[PDB]
């Protein structure tokens, strides 16, 4: 506006508000785009939250890694930490398994667990942690023979 | 590459665009990150086991068969036949556009999928929430069906015809799969809508977007650099413009791809590593186990559903 | 008379070879199935025809009967026309400026009385037995396209190659036939003739700016073609 | 460069990329059809007998490739006068029609054909426009026009009622009216023969000689142009990426043999992608395939200044065979770095199953490993039962909100 | 509509359009490609019985 006279400056300024215009509806589109990531980024972490911190919930790897307890939240100036309490079974051991148990002519199947044997000998346990229980009719069911 | 897409073989053409500003700076970071996040996607539904797993020799698992998703010994490529089948029918130089290749290649992914079945079979879900526990099929599919309220005495009498079910089923899949042409078709649309997306780039360059030609050197050869620098400006700006668009067109479908992915993720994790108690997020009914299989891009999930049936009315108080 | 072009009066767009592609082009095409004039009763009463856009001209004579054509703008004095004459084994193209009579005949080389040249382009001679032109004329460039297929138009396909381009530009506004007779009437100005020969018939079809969907085999040649405005599927 | 492109001083660890290998051609080569038509520069130049001044003999010269070289064959000519153009870059240019007018003058007169000169030839005889481009030519020719009686077959135009116009012939031999006295055909007082003869003797001196003059005018009407100059041409080359020419297409490539047999009416062809794929010799009867020679895009794969500065390179997606342990990878090939062949973590992803890292020493590259083998034994008769428990905490991060930002 | 909405009653500006090359095709096809996603939407929901 200084060097050229106004009649063949427009032609210069009308192509300056084109390319300004130009990088700047890309820039929106930009930001258009990642505004809709962190949308779904943020309710994802919501529902994460609801489902993890307000309660215990069944899934899998959707409140940490293994058998999720419980989650405390922290803030972040752009973020939230969820650290997820896991229980993890240990120290296994190999033991003798069995559908069911045949006796008085019955096929007792076990409530809760399964029959564990360790040698000439048979317990009731459950599914997460080894407890030898003598086999009665409390946590024992008839369904019929062995047949 | 806009200084080879834009300016073919130019040094001016060049220096102009470098003029433009750092356009390309950010075009090739965007596509960058896109490519990253592609091969980041591929590793949240694959890789999320820890140790591979392979099957044990005897082929009796107590009267399942499962010949059809275990990778066979005969083809030198470690795949199932349903992976070979799915693999057998999903139909796959220029002025600057590149093609990469990704990390993990089809045989590394056919190597996860064999270490998630194995896990999901021989050890059932103890294998996705910490160390693997040896437990039969029969007993698996026993606690599988008390986890949604059947009792484990209806597979323990009836187990020889649920058995035989399941491998009519897994033999019925195959057909069922090669009935339908458009059955892989989430597959190929992806496919072939980047080849329609490259050739669309490929071809506007013979487009004049205004100019006398397309080609920068029958512009400088026709006419004179002081009326042969606008010519080749609307030339740049067109194809900057066509760039552009396709880069804008890349990163929505790359958002699609990643939530794509993620959902995927999230039904391997909730229905291949444990049973999940949702309606259908791991298949049309009572959801009892999920069998992954691979696919050049992408994975199919085979759940296997009990469905009641031959129910009769009585009276209930 | 008027019959119809079925699936004929396609050519080249472009010398470039294509190899198991689809190319759609917008160029002057003739449209399938139009109404195309077939003058088989008309043994020279024969006006010249226009030459707005091209001509399409189908021949099935017996042997030889066809002598040239004559592409002028008015066929008056001092008026650019091209004349072509096919003799055995060479053939006469040249542009000459000279009036020309209602019906110029060929018995030996006697068109009319004026004679004025600007320029000559001889070269080598153009002519179940349909023979095929294509005669266009844009960018000041005269282009011929020429088929000879063995068989009425059939329902077979068969492309027009450019054969021969004249770098020459006129108003082309007629067009003139010549036929072949052994009457032996002379033409120092004479307006009729006719001889007892074989059947004597030109198609004439203009030409329409049509877009067109061309099938390039992996030979690199035209076999399939797909009008743009005659049916919905097309 | 990694550092100029990312623009820092202390670089990650990662592959970077930064810029794109191009070939660049050796040589050029131009290959156009054949020169056929050679204008009849020769008949007009060394004819076997030339007509007057007044009835100068004119040519046309159209649809022929004009070499304007033979024009040089013989070299005395003191007046080789271009007016307009230049005499050396006449074969840089085409024109629609070129006139060739010659004509026998006297020694002392061959200044006079020159445009806005004057005198006795060009005023009533052959007159050149005063915008006149083209090229005069004027050689002496004593020997073959010169009689020891006297060649009195050259006649020329001394009288006329007024000037001539450019490019005008005039052959009238009605005698001219000077005075007022209307001549009845005779000769005499004011009654003058317009049309006199030359004396041409071999014993003249150097300004009375027969001196031959040919004029050379250019036509470039809107017409379309069919007289151009000779177009060079080159040989060919194998094996190697050089810029060609044919017949207008110009490009860079690789021109190899093929078995695409190309119709007698098309020169060259298109792929899918409308690029061209193929191309016949203006010389030979035979297709050749233009293919890009050696591209791609080159990657720095660095562990970071933070470790050490051994650096390797990344040639993707190109072969490389052509233009520091060389190892070919399916995603490209990477130079600086050693194939090792036990599978660890992967570290700096390369693809195709390939990654690098330093070992420590050099940058290594080996296939990544998928984690560790453990094969449980399936048995139907045993169960792995667990018996102790861990407390573990996991973290996830999650972003929730951004940066509100406005313009 | 690229030729209405550009060129409206314009064969000139339409010619000149035509050279811009297939911006319009590829915007006419993923407008297409929205209304199909649109459509088929409706069905994922309320056509699961
Ligand atoms: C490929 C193979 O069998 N052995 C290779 C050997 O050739 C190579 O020299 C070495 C490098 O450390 O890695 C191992
Ligand atoms: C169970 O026995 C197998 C085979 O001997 C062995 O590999 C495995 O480690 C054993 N399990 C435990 C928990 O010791
Ligand atoms: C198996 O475990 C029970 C539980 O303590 C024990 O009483 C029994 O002796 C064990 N069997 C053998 C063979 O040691
Ligand atoms: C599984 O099925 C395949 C093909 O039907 C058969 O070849 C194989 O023997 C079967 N395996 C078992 C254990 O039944
Ligand atoms: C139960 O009774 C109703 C009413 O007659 C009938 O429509 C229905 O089919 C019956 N259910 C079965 C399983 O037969
Ligand atoms: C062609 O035109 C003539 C005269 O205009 C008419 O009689 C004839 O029906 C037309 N034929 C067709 C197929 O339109
Ligand atoms: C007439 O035909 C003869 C026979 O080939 C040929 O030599 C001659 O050049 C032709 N003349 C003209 C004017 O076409
Ligand atoms: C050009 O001339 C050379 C040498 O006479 C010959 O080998 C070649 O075939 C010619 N080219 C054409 C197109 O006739
Ligand atoms: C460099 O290494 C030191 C030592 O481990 C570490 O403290 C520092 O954060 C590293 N810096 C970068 C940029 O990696
Ligand atoms: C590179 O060239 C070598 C030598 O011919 C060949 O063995 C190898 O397969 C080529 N690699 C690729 C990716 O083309």
């Amino acid at each position: 506006l200084s060097r050229l006279d106004p009649p063949e400056a427009e032609v210069q300024i009308d192509r300056l508000i084109t390319g300004r215009l130009q990088s700047l509806q890309t820039y929106v589109t930009q930001q258009l785009i990642r505004a809709a990531e962190i949308r779904a980024s943020a309710n994802l972490a919501a529902t994460k939250m609801s489902e993890c911190v307000l309660g215990q919930s069944k899934r899998v790897d959707f409140c940490g890694k293994g058998y999720h307890l419980m989650s405390f939240p922290q803030s972040a100036p752009h973020g939230v930490v969820f650290l997820h309490v896991t229980y993890v079974p240990a120290q296994e051991k190999n033991f003798t398994t069995a559908p069911a148990i045949c006796h008085d002519g019955k096929a007792h199947f076990p409530r809760e667990g399964v029959f564990v044997s360790n040698g000439t000998h048979w317990f009731v346990t459950q599914r997460n942690f080894y407890e030898p229980q003598i086999i009665t009719t409390d946590n024992t069911f008839v369904s019929g023979n062995c047949d | 590459d806009c200084t080879m897409y834009i300016c073919g073989d130019s040094t001016e053409c060049s220096n102009l665009l470098l003029q433009y500003g750092s356009f390309c700076t950010q075009l090739k970071r965007a596509l960058t990150g896109i490519a990253v996040e592609q091969d980041k996607n591929t590793q949240e539904v694959f890789a999320q086991v820890k140790q591979i797993y392979k099957t044990p020799p005897i082929k009796y698992f107590g009267g399942f068969n499962f010949s059809q998703i275990l990778p066979d010994p005969s083809k030198p490529s470690k795949r199932s036949p349903i992976e070979d089948l799915l693999f057998n029918k999903v139909t796959l130089k220029f002025n600057g556009l590149t093609v990469l290749p990704p990390l993990l290649t089809d045989e590394m992914i056919a190597q996860y999928t064999s270490a998630l079945l194995a896990g999901t079979i021989t050890s059932g879900w103890t294998f996705g929430a910490g160390p693997a526990l040896q437990i039969p099929f029969p007993m698996q599919m026993a606690y599988r069906f008390n986890g949604i309220g059947v009792t484990q005495n209806v597979l323990y009498e009836n187990q020889k015809l649920i058995a035989n079910q399941f491998n009519s089923a897994i033999g019925k899949i195959q057909d069922s799969l090669s009935s339908t042409p458009s059955a892989l078709g989430k597959l190929q649309d992806v496919v072939n809508h980047n080849a329609q997306a490259l050739n669309t780039l490929v071809k506007q360059l013979s487009s004049k977007f205004g100019a006398i030609s397309s080609v920068l050197n029958d512009i400088l050869s026709r006419l004179d650099p002081p009326e042969a620098e606008v010519q080749i400006d609307r030339l740049i700006t067109g194809r900057l413009q066509s760039l552009q668009t396709y880069v804008t067109q890349q990163l929505i479908r790359a958002a699609e791809i990643r939530a794509s992915a993620n959902l995927a993720a999230t039904k391997m994790s909730e229905c291949v590593l444990g049973q999940s108690k949702r309606v259908d997020f791991c298949g049309k009914g009572y959801h009892l186990m999920s069998f992954p299989q691979s696919a050049p891009h992408g994975v199919v999930f085979l759940h296997v559903t009990y469905v009641p049936a031959q129910e009769k009315n009585f009276t209930t108080a | 008379s008027y019959t119809n072009s079925f699936t004929r009066g396609v050519y080249y767009p472009d010398k470039v070879f294509r190899s198991s592609v689809l190319h759609s082009t917008q160029d002057l095409f003739l449209p399938f199935f139009s109404n195309v004039t077939w003058f088989h009763a008309i043994h020279v009463d024969n006006p010249v025809l226009p030459f707005n856009d091209g001509v399409y001209f189908a021949s099935t004579e017996k042997s030889n009967i066809i002598r040239g054509w004559i592409f002028g703008t008015t066929l008056d004095s001092k008026t650019q026309s091209l004349l072509i004459v096919n003799n055995a084994t060479n053939v006469v193209i040249k542009v000459c400026e000279f009036q020309f009579c209602n019906d110029p005949f060929l018995d030996f080389r006697v068109y009319s009385s004026a004679n004025n040249c600007t320029f000559e382009y001889v070269s080598q001679p153009f002519l179940k037995n349909l023979r095929e032109f294509v005669f266009k004329n844009i960018d000041g460039y005269f282009k011929i396209y020429s088929k000879h297929t063995p068989i009425d138009l059939p329902q077979g396909f068969s492309a027009l190659e450019p054969l021969v381009d004249l770098p020459i530009g006129i108003n082309i506004t007629r067009f003139q036939t010549l036929l072949a007779l052994h009457r032996s009437y002379l033409t120092p100005g004479d307006s009729s003739s006719g001889w007892t020969a074989g059947a004597a018939a030109y198609y004439v079809g203009y030409l329409q700016p049509r877009t067109f969907l061309l099938k390039y085999n992996e030979n690199g040649t035209i076999t399939d073609a797909v009008d743009c405005a005659l049916d919905p599927l097309s | 460069e990694t550092k100029c492109t990312l623009k820092s001083f202390t670089v990650e660890k990662g592959i970077y990329q930064t810029s794109n290998f191009r070939v660049q051609p050796t040589e050029s080569i131009v290959r156009f059809p054949n020169i056929t038509n050679l204008c009849p520069f020769d008949e007009v130049f060394n004819a076997t007998r030339f007509a007057s001044v007044y009835a100068w003999n004119r040519k046309r010269i159209s649809n022929c490739v004009a070499d304007y070289s033979v024009l040089y064959n013989f070299a005395p000519f003191f007046a080789f006068k271009c007016y307009g153009v230049s005499p050396t870059k006449l074969n840089d240019l085409c024109f629609t029609n070129v006139y060739a007018d010659s004509f026998v003058i006297r020694g002392n007169e061959v200044s006079q054909i020159a445009p806005g000169q004057t005198g006795n030839i060009a005023d009533y005889n052959y007159k050149l426009p005063d915008d006149f481009t083209g090229c005069v030519i004027a050689w002496n020719s004593n020997k073959l026009d010169s009689k020891v009686g006297g060649n009195y077959n050259y006649l020329y135009r001394l009288f006329r009622k007024s000037n001539l116009k450019p490019f005008e012939r005039d052959i009238s031999t009605e005698i001219y009216q000077a005075g007022n006295k209307p001549c009845n055909g005779v000769a005499g007082f004011n009654c003058y023969f317009p049309l006199r003869s030359y004396g041409f003797r071999p014993t003249y001196g150097v300004g009375h000689q027969p001196y031959r003059v040919v004029v050379l005018s250019f036509e470039l009407l809107h017409a379309p142009a069919t007289v151009c100059g000779p177009k060079k041409s080159t040989n060919l080359v194998k094996n190697k990426c050089v810029n060609f020419n044919f017949n207008g297409l110009t490009g860079t490539g690789v021109l190899t043999e093929s078995n695409k047999k190309f119709l007698p009416f098309q020169q060259f062809g298109r792929d899918i992608a409308d690029t061209t794929d193929a191309v016949r010799d203006p010389q030979t009867l035979e297709i050749l395939d233009i293919t890009p020679c050696s591209f791609g895009g080159v990657s720095v794969i660095t562990p970071g200044t933070n470790t050490s500065n051994q650096v390797a390179v990344l040639y993707q997606g190109v072969n490389c065979t052509e233009v520091s342990n060389v190892f070919q990878t399916r995603a490209g090939c990477l130079i600086g770095a050693e194939y090792v062949n036990n599978s660890y973590e992967c570290d700096i992803p390369i693809g195709a199953g390939i990654c690098a890292s330093y070992q420590t020493q050099s940058i290594i590259a080996y296939t990544m490993s998928l984690g560790a083998e453990n094969s449980v034994a399936y048995s139907n008769n045993s169960i792995a039962i667990p018996t102790n428990f861990t407390i573990s905490v996991t973290t996830e991060i999650l972003p929730v909100s951004m940066t509100k930002t406005s313009v």
